[PDB]
């Protein structure tokens, strides 16, 4: 829902470490149950255990990367200068997408996780900052 | 909002069964006439029964001399004739036709009324001027106002459909 | 073409009949002047109440007064 | 109020009535074919054209009739052209 | 009023995993013509109580489109089993 | 935009028009020159100027249908434009009347290398 | 016979819906039909309406069900079987069941159950709110289908049932 | 059936006339109701068990597509009761009204809902009719326009594209190739629709010429990919030019007239400064071309063809109206001053 | 899009069932049929961009209206002014 991105941008700001990933883990543990939903109704009949699907593990992926997605902000946005910044929050990015390369393992995968991973995350306190909008209105 | 008493209440209801008020149904309001239709503008016209109270009695206090009127004079005819109507079914009007004629030689000739064959529950009239006429009504609180709109003078445009380069 | 509604008349003597109630049941209603007498009647039974309006200087006709020649005449359907 | 309290009591007699019928006075102790389908389809066809036929002897008693007149025969037309179309083939039926 | 929210649910018989699946595939279209009657009458319910007088022609008419939509596809199951027998909505050889 | 339901209102008739002679109707037709030597080109004709009859009528189509479509094109902008003017005169608070100064008050940056 | 007789019914034809939502092998799903449309019936018939009800006994209980119900012998030749004796038909028919009584369990039998699942209150006459009494014209409800001023309807309703049988004068 | 067939086709249209000229919600029911009843016998006509198992595919999806559209209609009887058309006063109906909708004009979601009926049809011939139904539901989307929740239309658009510009990779079948792309530019005139719904028409008719040369040109022989290597030196080399003067213009380069809409799709677009999203769009038709490109590689480089039987006789197909109809699809880059001033 | 040809050639497609209040055959009006001659009466020449925030009153008792949402709240509590107190007296009205 908007209560939970309305809950984030809000209170933390890289400070209170211990309950900003907390409000970013949620992001994170909600995202792989939306392609756990496919992965047992697109990919065929599984096991007697439905949902027993083809790799499984997926939440166990998502809510791992998400649980660090805010805790590599909070950890870097409290020791290095106190804002947030586009080189600070760029930390997150990197280490974040090695989970998907620790896991499913590297050299092809893991290889480009820090690669794409990095820019994507820096353009967001980006976003915020120059007063973008993505679905605007006269 | 607000309701009047119970006062100008418990007012003297017809206290009559269906069929003898069926009974005779006919030369009753085709001699009034006065207060009924100007109930009729008081109901119709103007809304809200409740400015309109007042000749839902003039028109119930006429009916009540009205059946006191046929049993001082002429009513023995009147007590047969619905009796015939009491044997129910639909109350069909060509059932008790033969005894219609018992009651009605002396209605045009004891006291003295009419007949109102098929005139009557027709020809939307006119009453007469009682009360005043509830112009703005009910609420009307506003139109509201409109937006302007633009007369001019259709010149053609100014340079053309300048749109990226587009001379012309 | 005149002996084709004696040989289909003298061999399947059925719809011949049909469409001959096919006729004379369109073109009738446009013919005898019984029609308009039914629109007449249709239109002249009183379902709801006829509210009477307000006078205001005019009085162009029908007073207040029922049995008054005020009205129109339907009085010939009783005659009738 | 009674409709409703009605039925009830036949229905209760059927079911009573099977007991003393099949149980305690007792005690032992498809190939498919079409023309056999397509007369159901043609006849629920001929089902609703009928029920749209049906608000008849309460469309009479109204305003202006040759709006009613004239639109009321369209239905039995096309009931008819329907027929026609349908009598170039009706298979052994 | 809880006359509105049931029904409502059972408008919820047109739950889509039953609706053309498993086979037996005429339970699929079963449920197609019972998903009216879930309209028929709901649309029913508010035209009659408050009184509109111009729109009972409009359930009327939803019944003459219901069957006849439900005509049509009843007819290609018949097609599907002029050929097989069965319906069995788990025969597929036309893939994407 | 009222009077719905027409290709061309009465009210464009103080119209120039957009007449004839201008490159636009030279050019629509010009393509369709160019289209009927396709269709000579498709059914193996194989002459490429065939009979005139095929190599004409082309011409005719375009031209007629150009002129008959650029009155409402002129039209179009011209009913945009009136409309706009009196949303303009109206309104003095939404259109405010700027004060023009010299360049004598700007003091820019001033970024020089 | 009580108050609460009107409501009583519409829980009961949600029911029926359910008695066919799994797979009833598909010759009782025809007396899940029945059964509810029947009670459906018995829904319309309140609120005034008598006339508009019935014609479903008619054109859908008597026309569609049966063309429906001569069906799955033409076709589905196997051996049918009664439903809830096997495991597959009952593994989600207590499901839906629970909470069509758990949604009446708590719209109101609580004092406040809370905010936004305690708007309706169950009764008591204010279902019915008919009042005052009306005319002797009709229902009405009775004069209700005309042959006047909708009559553009007609000729595109009745000139796409022609079309719906040629459509099936050809293939089958 | 030579008599019936022009009836079966004449009600087609029959059918989106009604749903264009009408103010009530139960004409635009009855509307495309009769059209989804009209469509199934033309799949029909050879017989074919295969067409018998695409259409019942292609009319259970639209018979929801339409039952779907009455649930909506109900809520606003229930609430203000009126039935112009017009704003649905409920966000709970207008979520039903869209993404119920949008089956009909089948979007990201609902996925073999148009490659599976497309393929598997021997009726290659037309099957053009499949532009009727992408004309109807925009012809009430204008009108339902200003109450959207305005986040689910322009999801569905966003993920339009991103499909649509992946399924073709993967593919011979060029009516499968034509099944896709066909989501395309339909997730384009949705990503208009809230910023001036004028000019999604414009979208709509450059979509319906390309697509209408494309299918008429491929009524020379070809179905299949290498059944269009052997028709260059085979059937005829003029049409081996003329279809790469379409494939490459639907791709969308400027000197051609492909481009034209999406010129003008940023200029309202922008100035209500929404930069992101058009710049996610562009960069993701790049893409759009790369299905043309290794197809247009097959045709015109004259990948070996063999099969030695050589046609000496002439043709006589219906080319109705076709050499006048890349003459609007290729040079009319310039001649569009405004499109937008007879179509708005 | 809504080519609208009735605007021009003068008939009438339906247009009659339409709204609450139009035709009613015999002329007997609906329930809330006396806030469709109002609300229609607010915005007529309102391009219904400001409609949403200038009228914007009339809307809501009309709607409120067609559910007597507030009225069912207002007489549902009742039932807890009294009727918590049943053992606690207040018979309140005697018959009759
Ligand atoms: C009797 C009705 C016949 C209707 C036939 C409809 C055929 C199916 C049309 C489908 C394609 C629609 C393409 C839209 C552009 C057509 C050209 C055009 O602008 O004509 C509309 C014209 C111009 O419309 P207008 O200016 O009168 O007002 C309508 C405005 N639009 C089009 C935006 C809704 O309408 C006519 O008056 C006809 C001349
Ligand atoms: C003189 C014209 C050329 C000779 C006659 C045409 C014979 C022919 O049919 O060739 C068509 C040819 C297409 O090339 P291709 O299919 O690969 O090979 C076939 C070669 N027989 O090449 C073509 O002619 C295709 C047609 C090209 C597009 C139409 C242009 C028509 C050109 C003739 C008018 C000249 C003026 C047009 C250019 C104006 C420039 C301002």
């Amino acid at each position: 829902a908007k209560t939970v991105l309305r809950q984030y941008w809000d209170i933390p700001e890289g400070t209170e470490c211990h309950r900003k990933t907390y409000a970013t883990t949620s992001i994170g543990g909600a995202a792989g149950l939306v392609v756990s939903a496919y992965s047992v109704a697109l990919k065929t009949p599984t096991s007697f255990l439905e949902g027993v699907a083809r790799t499984g593990r997926y939440t166990f992926t998502a809510a791992a990367i998400g649980a660090i997605f805010g805790l590599t902000s909070c950890i870097s946005a409290q020791v290095r200068e106190k804002p947030d910044d586009p080189l600070n929050y760029l930390i997150g990015g990197c280490a974040g997408g090695l989970i998907l390369g620790a896991r499913t393992r590297s050299y092809g995968i893991g290889a480009a996780a820090c690669a794409y991973m990095g820019l994507t995350a820096a353009l967001v306190k980006m976003g915020q900052l120059e007063g973008w909008q993505v679905f605007a209105e006269p | 909002v607000e309701l009047p008493s119970l006062e100008d209440l418990k007012v003297q209801e017809v206290k009559v069964s269906s069929s003898v008020l069926k009974a005779a149904a006919h030369h009753y309001g085709a001699q009034c006439d006065k207060p009924n239709k100007e109930f009729m503008l008081c109901r119709w016209e103007e809304k809200d029964p409740r400015r309109c109270l007042e000749e839902g009695k003039l028109v119930n206090q006429c009916a009540l001399e009205f059946f006191r009127q046929i049993k001082r004079h002429c009513a023995e005819p009147f007590t047969e004739y619905w009796t015939c109507i009491d044997y129910s079914g639909l109350q069909l009007f060509r059932r008790c036709r033969k005894q219609q004629a018992q009651f009605d030689e002396c209605v045009l000739d004891k006291l003295g009324w009419v007949r109102p064959d098929l005139g009557d529950l027709s020809k939307v009239t006119k009453v007469k001027t009682d009360r005043p006429l509830p112009e703005n009504p009910y609420h009307s609180r506003a139109r509201p106002e409109p937006n302007p709109e633009v007369e001019g003078d259709l010149k053609p445009a100014r340079h053309g459909s300048r749109l990226f380069f587009w001379t012309m | 073409v005149a002996a084709f509604l004696k040989n289909v008349w003298a061999k399947e003597p059925v719809l011949v009949a049909s469409f001959a109630i096919a006729g004379l049941a369109v073109i009738l209603p446009t013919l005898s002047p019984y029609t308009k007498y039914s629109l007449m009647i249709n239109r002249a039974t009183p379902y709801n109440y006829p509210v009477p309006l307000r006078d205001d200087g005019n009085m162009p006709d029908v007073p207040s007064h029922p049995q008054d020649p005020q009205g129109p005449s339907l009085e010939w359907l009783k005659r009738l | 109020m009674n409709l409703m309290l009605a039925l009830l009591t036949n229905f209760t007699l059927a079911t009573l009535l099977v007991i003393i019928a099949f149980w305690l006075p007792q005690l032992n102790v498809l190939p498919f074919s079409m023309k056999f389908f397509l007369v159901a389809i043609t006849f629920l066809l001929f089902d609703l054209e009928i029920a749209l036929l049906l608000p008849l002897p309460w469309a009479s008693q109204t305003a202006n009739l040759n709006t009613m007149l004239t639109m009321a025969l369209f239905l039995i037309i096309l009931l008819a052209v329907s027929l026609a179309y349908e009598w170039t083939q009706k298979g052994l039926e | 009023s809880m006359v509105y929210m049931n029904i409502m649910m059972a408008f919820t018989v047109s739950l889509v995993g039953l609706l053309m699946y498993r086979s037996h595939l005429m339970s699929s279209l079963l449920c197609l013509e019972g998903m009216m009657l879930s309209l028929f009458v709901m649309a029913a319910l508010t035209i009659l109580n408050s009184h509109f007088t111009l729109a009972s022609m409009m359930p009327i008419i939803l019944l003459v489109f219901a069957a006849c939509e439900a005509a049509l596809g009843l007819s290609l199951l018949v097609m599907v089993s002029n050929t097989y027998g069965t319906d069995y909505v788990q025969n597929l050889n036309l893939l994407q | 935009g009222r009077a719905t339901f027409q290709f061309l209102p009465d009210e464009a008739r103080s119209l120039p028009p957009p007449k004839l002679t201008d490159p636009r109707l030279a050019f629509v037709g010009f393509l369709g020159y160019c289209s009927g030597l396709i269709d000579n080109a498709i059914r193996r004709r194989p002459v490429l100027l065939a009979g005139l009859h095929r190599q004409l009528l082309y011409i005719t189509s375009f031209v007629f249908v150009g002129y008959y479509l650029l009155k409402r094109q002129d039209y179009m902008y011209a009913v945009r434009d009136h409309d706009m003017f009196s949303y303009i005169k109206s309104h003095p608070e939404d259109f405010p009347e700027k004060d023009k100064k010299t360049y004598g008050e700007v003091f820019e940056e001033f970024h020089p290398v | 016979m009580m108050l609460y007789i009107v409501f009583i019914l519409s829980v009961i034809f949600v029911m029926g819906f359910v008695g066919f939502s799994s797979k009833p092998s598909p010759i009782y799903g025809g007396l899940g039909l029945i059964v509810s449309g029947g009670v459906g019936c018995g829904i319309v018939l309140n609120f005034g309406g008598s006339f508009l009800g019935l014609m479903v006994f008619l054109i859908y209980l008597g026309g569609m069900m049966v063309v429906f119900g001569y069906t799955t012998a033409m076709a589905t030749e196997q051996y049918p079987e009664i439903w809830l004796s096997n495991k597959a038909v009952l593994g989600a028919f207590v499901t839906g069941l629970l909470m069509e009584f758990f949604m009446v369990y708590y719209v109101l039998k609580d004092k406040e159950v809370e905010v936004v699942f305690e708007f309706n209150g169950l009764g008591d006459w204010v279902i019915y709110d008919t009042g005052d009494s009306g005319f002797f014209s009709e229902e009405a409800m009775g004069i209700a289908a005309l042959y006047s001023y909708g009559t553009w309807l007609v000729i595109v309703t009745g000139w796409s049932l022609l079309i719906g049988v040629v459509v099936i004068m050809e293939i089958t | 059936n030579p008599i019936i067939f022009i009836i079966i086709l004449l009600t087609i249209m029959l059918g989106t006339i009604i749903v264009m000229i009408s103010s009530h919600w139960l004409l635009v029911w009855i509307g495309f109701e009769m059209n989804m009843l009209a469509i199934i016998p033309i799949m029909m006509k050879n017989h074919n068990p295969r067409a018998t198992e695409a259409s019942t595919k292609y009319f259970l999806t639209q018979s929801t597509a339409s039952m779907l559209l009455m649930m909506a209609v109900i809520i606003n009887l229930m609430f203000s009761g009126q039935w112009t058309v017009m704003k649905l006063f409920n966000p709970m109906a207008s979520m039903l009204m869209t993404m119920a909708l949008a089956m009909k004009l089948g979007m990201a979601p609902f996925h073999f809902w148009v490659p599976e009926v497309t393929q598997g049809i021997p009726l290659s011939s037309g099957l053009i009719l499949l532009t009727w139904q992408k004309l109807a539901p925009m012809s009430v989307l204008y009108q339902i326009f200003p109450s959207i929740n305005l986040n689910l239309i322009l999801t569905l658009s966003v993920l339009s594209i991103l499909i649509g510009g992946w399924g073709g990779l993967n593919q011979t079948q060029l009516r499968k190739i034509m099944a896709y792309s066909s989501i395309a530019h339909m997730g384009w005139m949705t990503a208009v629709l809230p910023y001036n719904p004028t000019m999604t028409l414009l979208n709509l008719i450059i979509y319906i010429i390309m697509t209408s040369t494309m299918f008429t040109m491929f009524m020379a022989n070809s179905t299949t990919t290498t059944l269009s290597l052997s028709h260059t030196w085979n059937k005829t080399p003029i049409m081996t030019v003329l279809i790469l003067a379409t494939l490459l213009s639907m791709g969308g380069l400027p000197p051609l007239s492909g481009f034209m809409p999406k010129w003008m799709i940023i200029q309202e677009m922008t100035k209500n400064n929404s930069i992101i999203l058009p710049t996610f769009m562009a960069i993701t038709a790049l893409l759009n071309l790369y299905f043309y490109m290794r197809l247009t590689y097959s045709t015109t480089l004259t990948m070996f063809p063999s099969t030695n039987n050589m046609k000496m006789k002439w043709q006589f197909p219906l080319m109705k109206k076709m050499t006048f109809l890349p003459t609007m699809v290729v040079l009319s880059t310039m001649m569009l001053p405004l499109t937008p001033m007879l179509s708005v | 899009p809504f080519f609208d040809v009735q605007k021009r050639l003068g008939v009438d497609l339906d247009r009659w069932m339409t709204i609450q209040s139009a035709e009613q055959p015999h002329k007997i009006p609906s329930r809330c049929h006396a806030f469709e001659k109002e609300w229609i009466e607010c915005a007529h020449g309102i391009g219904s961009i400001r409609a949403e925030k200038e009228c914007k009153i009339e809307f809501e008792d009309f709607r409120e209206c067609l559910l007597r949402q507030k009225t069912m709240k207002r007489l549902h509590a009742i039932r807890r002014q009294r009727e918590k107190l049943i053992k606690e007296g207040k018979y309140t009205p005697p018959p009759h």
